[PDB]
């Protein structure tokens, strides 16, 4: 009964693995700019473009359990200046466990200079519109800033009925609460599969100072990069 | 479904043992908006309704309450109109068949005892809703004469003498039972003015011919007729006289 | 609703609600004896008006060579014991051997079982004690379960349960070393044990006697100075 | 858990609060929010726990075009000093088994901030007592011991109908199914002897703006929020029940 | 030729009727006191599996009495056996006396089986 | 009426069943149709709303042919109104198989009336989303417009409409007079009520579908001609402009 | 139609849907039945609200197959239905075994639908009580078929309004045996006990049961014994 | 917020006047891939995409042969466009065999409309979630039908459907009146433009990821493969 | 009941399975010329004979079967089993095979878990006996309704530990003879509870005979040599 309960808390709790090999990843080092990556699009989004000069050594990998995705929740920074920081988070992190994730990650001791620049997206029913889902483009996003950002969207924001839950909320009210400039990257695509259209319209997103100088252009190599994560899982005989 | 609430579930009875459906079915007869009467005469059975037309574009010949199931039994509704028009036709299925049966006419008890039974189907089986709709039958029977039987969607069947069903249900039966205590002869024209007048002082208007309709069935000619507007109108002045 | 539905646990529910159902319906007996198996029941209420045309209250006959007394809900308590005359009759009638006790109660048992598994009906909430001799083994008892699986119980009480006295009056005489006297004697005490109040007054328990006499099951409903004298044991029991 | 907005740390002694509960629908938090409109009640801090699933979004209640650039994360709390009145804002569904550690850490908060009335709005289920409900006023009160005997006298003399006492399991313990959160609160600030009322509403599922309209109007009848058109609407209640027509259906 | 060998038994209380298409080797057998093709599955002889292959055509999946009754009559005979057994509940020592009362008419008339 | 509005075979509070009134409303959310029964017969017409170019015309038509004398508008869901317009095809047709006449535009109103209140009795079934108006004219019988609300009722109109705009709609039908005129010019007035009442700001743009029965067409349900449907869209628009 | 059970077990194992019921019938006109030596009589109130009411045309009794009678408590389109199905019981039993129906299996009968009603799914228990009537044997008989299907042998019993009252008054009056011409007096005084005014000759309806069977008298039958 | 509580069933009305399930079933459609249909004044040419994955692991047919004149592709559950294809393929099949002629194609969309109306208005089922692009030539000419999840279809000149099909559906109505007055050749190129816009900028058009089903005046619905797509493909300008 | 997990596990089944779980532990060895099963017993009993709770039964002659969980299910699978045992051995008059019965038993158990309208057997049958040529078997079907042949199995509290200890200790040595396989599951038995004596229900059958309930006096003697081999 209770024996059992806590043994299933045990298996959906979120469990910190370092990667270079009870201390929090910021507890750790200390970073300037973690970039978040939410999502199959995000995270190969982030692999084709800013993974792409630099060591971006393995740091840690948050891995843990749940009834929907157990895939990896790798951490990287740059190993070039260890400042910045970088997660590439595919497998899906329940309610029960995003605030566990929360405390693996930072814990209780923040730097409070970091820019939280989150990358997510989500689907185009979720987006709140006056007009139906239909008319809105494929692939548009939008941009949650936080108190202190400052830091000008490159998109427009999100209209007051819309909002944002799960994983990317907990981190972006995380940094809320305890004041660290941030932004939440909603990409409102409707294909959640792994589409290159959705990484273009996260394209975006390099150009402004966020996640700025940590590309080394080369869209060539980017782009060639793109078609390589293009082939996946095969599908199921659900949809033809 | 499995709708817990019992106030939003025919089959579970309420704490209190009631069946709110049922209460809230006759809610529904009330806002159907119209009132009606009926009176059985020492020679004949009347029904009468207001004819409340909206607006001038509907057609007022084919808004009607007053309905024959048999050429004898007549029949005035209250309530929704589609509810209303779905138990005449069962109640002229249930002729036709006890005609094709039987072999002779169906007895005005036995009709509205028919009607009260499938409004029990409808109240015990969760499926469907009781239909919103109080239906009286009039008609001349071979050995009690007139006979005035009110149906309600609950399966209360018992027949009447003067009866009436609708939002002034209440201030016209008190009405009719201080008209039935005095128990005057009861005549054609007494029993159909008795009617008449008591809706309109229930209603607290002015009736004109074209703004109710009046149906009525006799001894002398057991077939039952709707009185046209001008007999409306020739009652609405031995009234004023 | 979910009326056929595993609970995450695996406690299949509305049998529990069953089994507190008859935990609180009175308090129905029956004990073992080599002579003849006994039954005992708690006769709810006086019921000065009532006038007792079936053969009793709670103790309905099978035939002629089972009773069974129920402690649970009175209409499926009565549904049930039409459905086992109508199966021993039917057995009867295919064989002239008397159908088994414990192939009856099987069937019962099927029957409350498959409520339990088909869903589109509440569970048969009855619990239910068959007596009766049988041409196999011989003076037999059985437990029944609403939820199901019966028991030989040689001796048990359904209801108000407290086993622990049954108990310490079955293994007193070894449970097998026993008399049909000792048997009323036990039922007694147990009985007013349990009836914490005041304690059992004649008309206040019902009791069954089924001893085979002469090669043949007598089933003798005890009333009158039958239980009379049965409280007075009590009072023998209280010195 | 409160974090403030800015870094003074404002104190919220002799303040009352104004909580909603997640209850049938969102009649509490509807009204909760409805009123904090209507008053205009500034931003404060930021109550972060970790009981509710996390959610963010724009400030719900726009008004000036930089107002309406912020950002609202599952609870957050405002309060308007000139009427020493502080209002938390509950908008997000519980994890499970968190609720009563809510319960605990705002009692504690209340108890420590110096918030004397504690005010939940709530809503129950519609059947809710036997009959009762259908036949009297859907609006019921329920105050702690420790509410002060004005507060107490006032309501007497409002002459309202107390909580019906649903029938428990010992005998007559106060069960508010609907509000879930509602009981617990209610026994742990009864624990803390801390004074609160909750006003509830029998309601169903469904929309229920009506509900939280008629809810705020109970609440300024006992302590004349407004004036014992009315009640400014947020600008956060819009498209709450579809997401437009599409044009093929029809 | 198909022979429509009709007949009824009084198997325990119940006349419960029975129903026989030859064919040529796709026997058909029907059971049910009342007229009505409740349930229906097709046994044969399969030289894949020891058990002849069966599958419930039609009724409910969960009877288990249509398919094995099948199983048995064309491991008896050769070739299809379409077994309809249709009782409501009949618990299920009845549908033994009734696997009986078949065997007597085939032994009885094995070319009207 | 929470809890009260999931089935429809659940009575409110109040007395009222919500879903019946939720399905009028939906008709109420498509574009606005109109029917006129003037003395030389019945004429329809339809806003019918264009969706994208890529439509070829005449899809989605909304007037439906129920046999060579009965027509149909219809307006809220246009499967369901399809499905009602294929039932009173059928009934039609048994009628005048059966019978060996056309059927009367009452027998047909009031049987499609009960079917679509039977819908609306059980929980199961849920009721039509659809009302049209069953308008015909028989040298015999005369004009006769039944509107058939999804609650089941069969009234006479001599005009009525049902959609968005309905109560502008009835507003400027009960300024015009519907008596003792040619269909002739109660096409250009129907079609200047359409113009009237559709807006252009929500709606972007709307095709003019005019379909009429009477003597005219020898009591035959076929839509007007090229030539009258461009002078009524002329003269409504002449008549919009200032 | 929702064939899935409506009527579910409380957690505490309490079927609220029969309580329910019960209350229901307790929520009716009192109907008191005596199965007195000479016959078995079943005087119930058919209280007549207004004078438009007619209890010409509605009848609160009914016999079965000469001997059985039955009565109701509350509601009354579930006893008309109830009534059709036992006299279909009746005509079945008669017309299969060339013999009156016995009383104890239509109450058998009666009782069963009674169960399979407050079981099966899709429907709700008979919210109405039923009180046999019966010459069986030359012997009265007064089974109280309860809504859930619970029929209990009585010698008098009440079962509408204040049916505590009542017993108490039977238990207080009614003799071991007594005999058939003063069941319906002390059935009437039942009823004057348990009364919201006059009974006139219409007002009660007696349901007395004799060799010939369960017969309903006439309104000056009863009218007579009202001045006695 | 609201629209969770009407939006569980399909026999349910929103306070709105909606009914979300069969909004659900019509986003079912774009869950599936892009497909594009166009017709000129004597063609009517079928052009899908199929799944840019490894055709080894599934042959994704989206383009279906249902008679010698009608022919549909998948956008959509497979289960539905199965049943869907199927009861065509038999309605085909019943007017050749029973009246010995050609079935119109309005005539099977109405057919198909009133076929999938009833699951909307049942309780318990739902709407069949797939999006048909019927391309058939019955006597009256070209005809590329829409036939939504919902029992509405529409009579479209050309259309696309499925996944990021928007760009289809401007270059189509971009080119309406080319498309009307082109040869069998241009308007394949048309088609495979279009279904090109749909795809992204770096990928193109190649012979494994492209499937074309033409019918015309005197040429009955043939399915080109990918070996079979190439002439087409040669040709056309990459740009 | 019907529906899937997001992992892809029906609901029914699993908690069928934990039904199982708390369920006595059914060990069977698939000894040659001897097959023996063996069920944990809560004692009890005190004042109830223990004809009516023998959890391992006979199949007809030639199988026998135990369970572990619910008993009611129980009782209504056997007596399903057992008359299709008589059915077969009618029609047929052949002796049914070790893997018919499991087979019939695994069909029954899918069918209820399938439709929505019965919920599965909460039991897992372990069924044990001889076929026609003499072949020693052993068979334990699931509430899912998969049949899987084992060389020595057990199922029920403590499934997993118990079937472990059993896989170490199981060898030919160990199963050659007959008391070898005796020791065997009473070891296995003890090992899941430790009391041991009225909780070891013990029943063994040989290649020509029947089901044999091991008797009491006969299941603690063989326990004491097993203390003294140990020492």
């Amino acid at each position: 009964d209770r024996e059992v309960r806590l043994q299933l808390a045990r298996k959906r709790e979120v469990r910190l693995l370092r990667r270079q090999t009870e201390v929090s990843l910021l507890e750790k080092y200390p970073c300037s700019k973690f970039i978040i990556a939410i999502g199959n699009n995000a995270v190969a989004f982030l692999s084709s473009f800013v993974m792409n000069s630099g060591v971006w050594e393995e740091v840690g990998c948050a891995k843990l359990w749940n009834e929907w995705c157990r895939a990896f929740c790798v951490f990287y920074h740059l190993k070039s200046n260890p400042s910045v920081f970088l997660c590439q988070c595919s497998c899906y992190v329940a309610e029960d466990q995003q605030y566990q994730w929360l405390e693996k990650v930072f814990g209780s001791c923040p730097r409070k200079n970091m820019q939280i620049t989150i990358l997510t997206c989500r689907h185009v029913t979720d987006y709140k519109t006056s007009e139906s889902t239909g008319s809105l483009p494929s692939p548009f996003l939008r941009a949650l800033k936080t108190q202190n950002f400052k830091d000008s969207a490159c998109c427009p924001l999100l209209e007051q009925p819309n909002i944002v839950h799960d994983l990317p909320a907990a981190v972006l009210s995380y940094c809320q609460v305890w004041k660290i400039p941030a932004i939440l990257y909603l990409c409102y695509t409707d294909v959640m599969k792994l589409d290159l259209i959705t990484v273009e319209a996260f394209k975006p997103i390099l150009s402004t100072r966020s996640l700025k100088g940590l590309v080394k252009n080369i869209p060539q190599s980017t782009e060639i990069l793109k078609k390589l994560m293009t082939t996946n899982e095969i599908q199921s005989n659900i949809y033809t | 479904g499995s709708s817990a609430g019992f106030d939003r579930h025919i089959t579970i009875f309420s704490p209190e043992g009631r069946l709110y459906q049922v209460e809230y079915a006759f809610k529904a007869i009330n806002q159907g908006g119209l009132t009606s009467v009926a009176v059985r005469g020492k020679d004949c059975a009347v029904i009468v309704t207001q004819k409340k037309v909206p607006d001038k574009l509907l057609d007022s010949s084919t808004v009607t309450h007053l309905f024959k199931i048999t050429e004898n039994i007549g029949c005035v509704m209250t309530g929704m109109t589609a509810d209303s028009r779905s138990q005449v036709q069962r109640a002229r299925y249930e002729a036709a068949n006890w005609k094709y049966k039987y072999g002779y006419e169906i007895p005005v008890d036995m009709l509205c005892k028919r009607i009260a039974d499938i409004s029990q189907v409808y109240t015990q089986n969760a499926e469907m809703r009781p239909l919103g709709c109080c239906m009286i039958l009039i008609g001349i029977d071979e050995e009690q004469g007139p006979q005035v039987y009110k149906c309600d969607p609950a399966g209360y069947y018992c027949g009447f003498k003067a009866t009436a069903a609708g939002v002034k249900q209440t201030e016209s039966t008190s009405f009719l039972e201080k008209k039935v205590k005095k128990k005057f002869d009861w005549t054609f024209e007494q029993t159909v003015e008795t009617a008449i007048t008591c809706l309109s002082t229930v209603l607290s208007i002015d009736f004109k011919p074209s703004e109710i309709e009046v149906g009525v069935v006799t001894v002398e000619n057991p077939k039952f007729r709707i009185l046209t507007e001008a007999e409306i109108d020739a009652h609405l002045v031995a009234l004023a006289e | 609703s979910r009326t056929t539905i595993f609970s995450p646990e695996g406690r299949l529910y509305q049998v529990e609600y069953a089994m507190e159902a008859i935990g609180h319906a009175g308090t129905c007996l029956g004990i073992l004896a080599n002579d003849g198996v006994l039954l005992a029941a708690e006769r709810r209420n006086i019921h000065k008006l009532l006038d007792e045309v079936f053969f009793s209250e709670k103790i309905y006959k099978l035939n002629e060579d089972m009773a069974c007394s129920v402690a649970g809900i009175t209409s499926d308590a009565n549904v049930l014991t039409n459905e086992l005359r109508l199966i021993a009759q039917r057995y009867l009638l295919q064989y002239q051997e008397p159908i088994p006790c414990e192939q009856l109660v099987t069937a019962l048992c099927d029957i409350k079982q498959a409520y339990t598994q088909f869903g589109g009906k509440r569970p048969f909430g009855v619990s239910l004690l068959y007596i009766g001799w049988d041409k196999h083994y011989g003076f037999q008892l059985y437990q029944s379960d609403p939820s199901g699986n019966y028991g030989g119980w040689k001796a048990t009480c359904i209801g108000n349960n407290s086993a622990a006295a049954v108990s310490m009056l079955k293994q007193d005489y070894k449970e097998g070393e026993m008399t049909l006297k000792s048997a009323l004697a036990l039922a007694i005490k147990v009985l007013n044990k349990t009836m914490d109040v005041s304690k059992l007054s004649a008309e206040k328990v019902e009791i069954a006697t089924l001893t085979r006499e002469n090669g043949k099951t007598v089933i003798r409903v005890l009333k009158q100075k039958e239980v009379e004298q049965l409280i007075k044991k009590h009072e023998e029991e209280e010195a | 858990m409160f974090v403030p907005c800015g870094e003074s740390a404002p104190d919220l002694a002799g303040f009352t609060l104004l909580m909603p509960a997640v209850s049938v629908g969102n009649v509490g938090q509807l009204a909760m929010d409805l009123i904090i409109s209507t008053l205009n009640m500034s931003k404060i801090g930021y109550f972060y726990t970790d009981c509710l699933v996390p959610m963010v979004g724009n400030n719900p209640y726009a008004t000036t075009e930089g107002n309406s650039t912020e950002l609202s994360i599952n609870a957050e709390v405002y309060s308007l000093p000139s009427r020493k009145l502080v209002a938390l804002q509950l908008r997000s569904i519980f994890i499970k088994y968190k609720s009563k550690p809510f319960c605990e850490k705002l009692l504690s908060w209340v108890k420590s901030s110096g918030c004397a009335r504690v005010i939940v709005l709530s809503s129950s289920h519609s059947y809710q007592r036997n009959d009762l409900q259908l036949r009297s006023t859907p609006f019921r009160y329920l105050l702690t011991p420790s509410m002060q005997k004005s507060v107490q006298n006032k309501i007497k003399s409002l002459n309202w109908e107390e909580m019906e006492k649903s029938r428990c399991i010992p005998e007559f313990c106060i069960r508010i199914p609907g509000g879930g959160i509602t009981k617990t609160l209610y026994d742990e600030s009864c624990s803390k002897e801390i004074q609160m009322a909750v006003l509830l509403k029998f309601v169903s599922e469904g929309d229920n703006i009506p509900d939280a309209l008629g809810l705020v109007e109970y609440l300024n009848e006992w302590l004349q929020i407004l004036k014992p058109s009315r009640w400014k609407i947020p600008s956060s209640w819009r498209l709450l029940f579809g997401s437009g027509l599409p044009p093929a259906l029809f | 030729d198909v022979s429509l060998h009709n007949f009824s038994a009084r198997l325990w209380e119940q006349l419960v009727h029975f129903h026989v298409m030859r064919l040529t080797d796709s026997l058909f057998l029907w059971v049910g006191a009342t007229p009505h093709l409740r349930n229906l599955a097709v046994a044969m002889c399969s030289r894949y599996d020891s058990i002849p292959v069966s599958t419930s055509l039609l009724g409910d999946t969960s009877d288990t009495t249509s398919t094995g009754l099948a199983q048995r009559l064309a491991r008896k005979t050769n070739k299809q056996v379409f077994v309809s057994y249709n009782l409501q509940n009949t618990d299920s020592n009845f549908a033994l006396l009734v696997e009986n009362r078949i065997k007597e008419e085939m032994e009885a008339f094995p070319e009207k089986f | 009426g929470t809890g009260y509005d999931l089935s429809a075979s659940t009575f409110s509070p109040d007395g009222r069943v919500f879903q019946v009134e939720y399905a009028m409303k939906a008709v109420e959310n498509s574009s606005t149709a109109i029917g006129i029964r003037c003395k030389d017969g019945v004429v329809f017409g339809v806003e019918k709303l264009v969706l994208s170019k890529l439509y070829e015309e005449g899809s989605n038509k909304r007037l439906f042919n129920v046999d060579r004398h009965v027509g149909m508008a219809v307006a809220g869901l246009l499967a369901d109104a399809r499905s009602l317009a294929d039932i009173a095809r059928e009934e039609a047709s048994n009628f005048r198989s059966n019978f060996g006449y056309n059927i009367p535009l009452k027998h047909l109103a009031d049987r499609v009336a009960m079917y679509v209140h039977a819908y609306t009795l059980y929980s199961a079934v849920r009721p039509f989303g659809c009302s049209f108006m069953l308008g015909s004219y028989s040298v015999n019988d005369g004009a006769q417009l039944y509107m058939i609300d999804p609650s089941g009722v069969s009234y006479g109109y001599w005009g009525c409409a049902i959609g968005k705009a309905r109560q502008a709609a009835k507003t400027e039908i009960e300024k015009l007079q519907m008596k003792e005129m040619t269909c002739r010019d109660i096409v250009k007035e129907v079609a200047k009520i359409i113009y009237i009442v559709h807006d252009e700001v929500k709606d972007k743009a709307f095709e003019l579908e005019l379909s009429w029965v009477g003597e005219l067409t020898n009591g035959r349900h076929e839509i007007v001609p090229k030539d009258i449907r461009e002078e009524a869209e002329k003269y409504a628009k002449e008549s919009l402009k200032e | 139609g929702y064939s899935f059970s409506l009527t579910t077990f409380s957690p505490s194992g309490k079927l609220v849907q029969i309580e329910y019921a019960l209350a229901a019938v307790a929520g009716g006109a009192p109907s008191v039945g005596i199965k007195a030596a000479n016959g078995v009589v079943l005087a119930t109130e058919k209280k007549q609200k207004s004078i438009l009411y007619d209890e010409r045309s509605v009848h609160k009794v009914e016999p079965i197959t000469k001997h059985i009678g039955l009565v109701y408590s509350g509601m009354g389109p579930d006893y008309r239905v109830l009534v059709h199905r036992a006299r279909k019981l009746a005509q079945q039993y008669y017309l299969v075994y060339q013999e009156p129906i016995p009383t104890a299996q239509l109450v058998q009968r009666v009782a069963s639908v009674m169960q399979e009603y407050t079981q099966s799914g899709g429907v709700r228990p008979f919210g109405v009580s039923l009180l046999i009537c019966g010459w069986n044997e030359g012997r009265p008989y007064l089974f109280q078929s309860d809504p859930s299907g619970a029929y209990f042998a009585w010698k008098a019993t009440a079962m509408g309004k204040n049916y505590v009252n009542g017993k108490t008054f039977l238990e207080k009056r009614y003799n071991e045996d007594l005999e058939l011409e003063d069941a319906i007096h002390t059935a009437i005084l039942t009823l004057k006990e348990s009364f919201e005014g006059q009974m006139t000759e219409d007002n009660i309806e007696v349901g007395i049961c004799n060799e010939a069977g369960f017969r309903r008298l006439t309104p000056t039958e009863v009218k007579d014994y009202l001045a006695a | 917020m609201f629209r969770n509580q009407y939006d569980n069933d399909v026999t349910v009305w929103s306070p709105q006047g909606r009914i979300h399930q069969i909004e659900y079933a019509m986003e079912a459609v774009k869950q599936g891939s892009a497909t594009v249909g166009l017709k000129s004044k004597t063609h009517a040419v079928l052009v899908a995409l199929k799944r840019a994955q490894s055709e080894l692991a599934a042959h994704q047919k989206k383009i279906l042969h249902v008679d010698n004149h009608i022919g549909i592709s998948i956008a959509g559950l497979t289960a539905d466009a199965r049943l869907l294809c199927n009861f065509m393929r038999q309605e085909c099949l019943d007017s050749r065999f029973v009246f010995d002629r050609p079935l119109p194609v309005s005539r099977l969309v109405s057919l198909i409309g009133s076929k999938t109306q009833i699951p909307t208005q049942r309780y318990g089922r739902r709407p069949y979630g797939v999006g048909l692009l019927i391309a058939g030539y019955d006597d009256m000419g070209p005809h590329i039908f829409q036939t939504c999840p919902s029992a509405n279809y529409f009579d479209c000149r050309a259309m696309s459907i499925g996944a990021r099909s928007q760009s289809a559906r401007t270059y189509l109505e971009r080119h309406m009146s080319e498309f009307m007055e082109c040869n069998l050749n241009e308007l394949v190129k048309h088609g495979l433009r279009a279904l090109r816009e749909t795809l992204p900028a770096e990928q193109d058009l190649t012979t494994k990821n492209v499937s074309i089903g033409i019918v015309g005046k005197d040429l009955e619905f043939t399915i080109y493969d990918d070996d079979d797509v190439s002439p087409f493909l040669e040709g056309l300008e990459e740009r | 009941i019907t529906v899937f997990s997001p992992d892809g596990h029906l609901f029914q089944v699993e908690y069928a399975q934990e039904a199982v779980k708390k369920g006595s532990t059914a060990v069977g060895v698939r000894g040659r010329d001897i097959v023996v099963l063996g069920v944990e017993k809560k004692s009890v009993a005190k004042l109830q004979d223990e004809r009516t709770v023998r959890k391992i039964c006979a199949l007809d002659d030639n199988v026998c079967m135990a369970f572990a969980g619910l008993t009611a299910d129980a009782r209504i699978v056997i007596n399903r089993a057992r008359v299709e045992c008589q059915s077969h051995r009618l029609t047929v008059e052949d002796p049914v095979t070790v893997e018919y019965i499991t087979r019939y038993i695994a069909s029954l158990k899918q069918r209820y878990t399938q439709s929505n309208g019965r919920r599965p057997f909460g039991i897992s049958a372990l069924i044990v006996g001889f076929d026609f040529d003499g072949t020693p078997r052993l068979y334990q079907t699931d509430p899912s309704g998969t049949y899987h042949a084992w060389k020595a199995n057990a199922i029920g509290r403590g499934a997993k530990s118990v079937r472990e200890f059993l896989e170490k200790n199981y060898t030919d040595e160990a199963i050659e003879t007959d008391d070898l396989t005796i020791k065997l599951v009473i070891k296995a038995l003890l090992e899941v509870v430790q009391s041991g004596g009225k909780n070891i229900e013990l029943a063994v059958m040989r290649r020509d005979q029947s089901l044999k309930i091991l008797n009491p006096e006969e299941i603690e003697k063989y326990v004491a040599e097993i203390e003294k081999e140990k020492e």
